[PDB]
């Protein structure tokens, strides 16, 4: 559950910083 | 007329042998056979950041 966790993190991340 | 013939009786000694628990099953089993899986998981994290870092 925590890598699935981490996972969303960054992708979050790379979305925020996409934009 | 007598003699000896067969004695003793009180005496002797034995080995001992072991099995093991069976759950212990194939090496597999919790942090083994989902390392498959696990590492799958872990190349999309270096790919998913490989694209934050670009």
């Amino acid at each position: 559950s925590r890598t699935a966790e981490l996972q969303a993190e960054i992708d979050d991340t790379v979305g925020i910083m996409r934009d | 007329e007598v003699e000896a013939a067969i004695s003793d009786v009180g005496g002797q000694q034995i080995f001992s042998q072991a099995l093991l628990n069976a759950n212990r099953r194939g090496e597999a089993k919790t942090a083994l056979a989902e390392v498959q899986a696990r590492h799958q998981e872990l190349l999309k994290l270096e790919k998913s950041m490989a694209e934050l870092t670009q």
